[PDB]
RNA sequence: UGCUGUUGCUGUUAAAGGGUUCGUAGUUGAACUGUGGGCUGUGCAGG
RNA sequence: CAUGGGAUAACAAAGGAGCAGCCUCUAGGCUACCGUUUCGGCUUUUGUUGUUUUUAAAGGUCUAUUGGAGAUUAUGGAGCUGUUUCCCACGGUGUG
RNA sequence: AACUUAGUAUCUUU
């Protein structure tokens, strides 16, 4: 459903590219310094099951040095890394 | 000719407010008596009663 | 001094875009910049803004996604008839397909698909896509 | 000051509080803050060094937001207002004082320069007063 | 007619509804016996007083109109005098509001220069909100416009009013809804200078 | 021929910012008076 | 040239004590109105036209007088003299 | 899930 589609319903684009994690950005085909970085989920115990989730960072945010940040910011919204320590 | 004109016009505008003021104390005073007149016979209820 | 508003306004949001800023203060506010922000929002160019109040020209605080590519003012307006429509998206828009020149119309603010739609010309107040 | 007459950048200035109200412990009445208003103007204090002087020693953060008119505005209905406006008044001041030091220093050739300043200030500013009619037609500011 | 009648406008004295009459005979027994209101409850009448639901809640709100030329009487004493009207009306949430005229906004540049400022919606629509929470004051306004297209407006209140008001402001918020028919959210601001909301 | 540039030029070093400031015509010029409710039906509306 | 729309702008005005002006019911008492360097015009029915006049009505000044407002307290200001409701689970807030 | 607040002295000195 993504894509320019035809009149008659026929998805005329030659490949849909990956779109940053952190920025929105559309990572073209010579980048060669945008990312795909795989973190393992965890179960009940501290075993990973056989689940990732993918992150894609395109290039630019790595060569300005955001990259960390941006990270960062994406894991808490997913809920892998916690925002802050716990109440004492 | 204008500088009479215009000195008639005010002065009777100062005699129109001058006017007014004098009839809305006159109206506060006679309503005050009234209320006065209210309370009185509100008394008059209560020695009945 | 700043001769308009709406141009700095604009011009401000997008640099943030080009920056790959998640949000943007706008300063100062007004109503056409508020009309402009609202007709960028209901087409999704951008996500939720929140006018603050100063007692004074207030400010903006707009959140952003990464859809807009570029927004500018068009100075002086151009007033625009209901035959410019296509010069103009041919002139300043990036394609037929997509894209967007917004308008003031005694109709009110609005962009130039509904402007066409309502039959109605006007002047030109910027662009986005 | 800053950006007329000499490139100068500065920002000092006053922030004006959002919240308006007279903070509950100023107790005097307004009567009686137009009445030092008043009284503070007949012993030749300007409108500015009224103000100051309010703030500094009574409490009164803003005279507006305690009557709800401005200095200059009790004063005008009070027939209390100066003849001339009070910045037209300073710069007048100013350029008289500077052609005084003149007359002497005939080679103070950088006061010369801001002489002319003070007397296109000057002269923008009575245009604009005439213009708003605060100032008589006629009015000319002569060397 | 009776002495109590003299609270409310002479248009309704001769047939005053049960909560106008309610109203004036507490404000007449306020008149005395109490050490504030004796000194400010002689100049004053009201002009109407109705009744909302606010729904979802009970302790409806007895809305009171009065003239708008004693404002500044209402507002020495609106405190003690707002309490005063409770404890006699038990269930009940007293508002006291002035009657504003509103000018329709003229399509004409020249009409539009000459309108007065506070008969404008917009200054009658904040006066009668700061009529409502008059004890609190405005600390800072906001609009939030979401993505479907609809703005609401927040209003922040110094937390140190908190105890005195939270209470209330859901009633606020309806009976303005009824007024002015525009939508108020309310939130606190403990640092107002630094634009610091309350979490809790 | 975007080498006359309204659309649409160039001006640190290629041709080209006036030595500085004041300044009249002229051009340009900040915000605000504001855009309504109710009912029914309907639509991944949404939290 | 005609007409619909009023968002964006333009022209003009104003510089806010440099300000308008509250309506309304009934009585009444005076005064015709305009012209005016000029001695002149001046409603209707009185069968009609000219002439002389009345009752008037209609404005205007005044005495009031009724009832309603007022966007800023006159039961005021200044000068003057004397001596229980609500929230919570019983506690807390508010006014006394 | 975009936090309600997150130190520190030295020298001279009628
Ligand atoms: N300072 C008094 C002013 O004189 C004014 O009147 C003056 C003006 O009407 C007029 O002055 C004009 C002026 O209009 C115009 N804009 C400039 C012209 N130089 C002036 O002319 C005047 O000045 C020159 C030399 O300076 C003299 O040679 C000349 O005789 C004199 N009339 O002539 C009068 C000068 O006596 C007005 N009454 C009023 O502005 C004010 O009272
Ligand atoms: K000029
Ligand atoms: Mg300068
Ligand atoms: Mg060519
Ligand atoms: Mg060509
Ligand atoms: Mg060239
Ligand atoms: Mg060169
Ligand atoms: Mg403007
Ligand atoms: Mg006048």
């Amino acid at each position: 459903t993504i894509g320019m589609f035809n009149e008659e319903g026929e998805n005329v684009d030659l490949y849909i590219p990956r779109k940053c994690h952190a920025t929105t950005t559309l990572i073209e085909a010579h980048d060669h310094a945008a990312v795909q970085i795989s973190i393992a989920n965890v179960g009940p115990n501290g075993v990973i099951n056989g689940t990732t989730t993918t992150l894609c960072i395109a290039g630019y945010l790595r060569s300005q040095g955001e990259s960390d940040h941006a990270i960062n910011h994406i894991t808490i919204d997913r809920g892998i890394m916690r925002i802050k320590t716990g109440k004492p | 000719q204008l500088a009479e004109q215009l000195a008639a016009k005010h002065l009777r505008d100062e005699q129109n407010r001058n006017k007014a003021r004098k009839q809305e104390l006159k109206k506060r005073e006679k309503e005050r008596e009234r209320a006065r007149r209210d309370d009185a016979a509100a008394a008059a209820q209560k020695k009945k009663a | 001094t700043m001769m308009s508003v709406l141009a700095n306004a604009l011009r401000t949001i997008a640099s943030a875009e080009r920056r790959g800023k998640r949000q943007v203060l706008i300063r100062p506010s007004s109503k056409v910049v508020v009309k402009f922000l609202q007709v960028m929002q209901k087409h999704g160019y951008i996500g939720e803004f929140e006018i603050i109040d100063d007692h004074r020209a207030g400010k903006i605080v707009v959140n952003l996604n990464g859809r807009l590519n570029k927004c500018g003012a068009i100075c002086p307006r151009f007033d625009c008839a209901t035959t410019d429509y296509e010069k103009w998206m041919k002139n300043i828009l990036p394609s037929r397909q997509f894209g967007f020149v917004v308008l003031t119309t005694s109709l009110g603010i609005m962009d130039h698909e509904e402007a066409r739609s309502r039959n109605t010309g006007g002047k030109v107040l910027g662009f986005f896509y | 000051m800053v950006r007329m007459h000499g490139n100068g950048r500065g920002k000092a200035s006053s922030a004006l509080p959002y919240r308006r109200t007279p903070p509950a412990w100023l107790k005097i009445a307004s009567r009686n803050v137009v009445k030092m208003v008043c009284k503070s103007s007949r012993k030749g204090m300007m409108p500015s060094q009224i103000g100051m002087e309010l703030r500094d020693s009574m409490g009164i953060a803003q005279v507006k937001n305690v009557t709800g008119r401005k200095i200059l505005r009790i004063l005008k209905h009070n027939g209390l207002a100066p003849e001339i406006p009070e910045d037209l008044y300073f710069l007048v001041k100013r350029a008289t004082q500077m052609r005084k030091h003149l007359e002497r220093h005939t080679t103070d050739r950088d006061t010369k320069y801001r002489l002319i300043l003070v007397e296109s200030r000057i002269h923008r500013l009575a245009r604009y007063y005439k213009r708003v009619k605060q100032l008589p037609p006629t009015w000319k500011y002569e060397s | 007619m009776q002495p109590h009648l003299r609270k409310l406008r002479k248009l309704k004295r001769g047939k005053p509804s049960d909560l106008e009459e309610s109203v004036a005979k507490a404000l007449f027994e306020l008149e005395a016996s109490h050490k504030t209101l004796r000194q400010e409850l002689p100049r004053f009448h009201v002009n109407t007083v109705r009744e909302v639901k606010v729904p979802r809640s009970k302790k409806t709100v007895l809305v009171v109109f009065y003239p708008l030329r004693f404002l500044m009487l209402v507002r020495k004493v609106q405190r003690a005098l707002t309490s005063e009207l409770e404890k006699r009306h038990p269930g009940c949430l007293v508002m006291l509001v002035a009657q504003r005229q509103i000018t329709k906004r003229p399509t004409d540049v020249y009409k539009l220069q000459k309108v007065q400022r506070s008969k404008t919606s917009t200054a009658v629509f904040e006066n009668i909100l700061n009529d409502m929470i008059y004890p609190s004051d405005v600390v800072g306004r906001r609009w939030r416009c979401r993505t479907d297209g609809s703005k609401l407006m927040k209003v922040f209140l110094d937390a140190r009013d908190r105890k005195r008001i939270e209470s209330r402001l859901r009633a606020v918020a309806y009976v303005y809804k009824q007024l002015t028919h525009r939508r108020v959210s309310f939130g606190f601001m403990w640092n107002p200078k630094l634009q610091q909301v309350s979490t809790r």
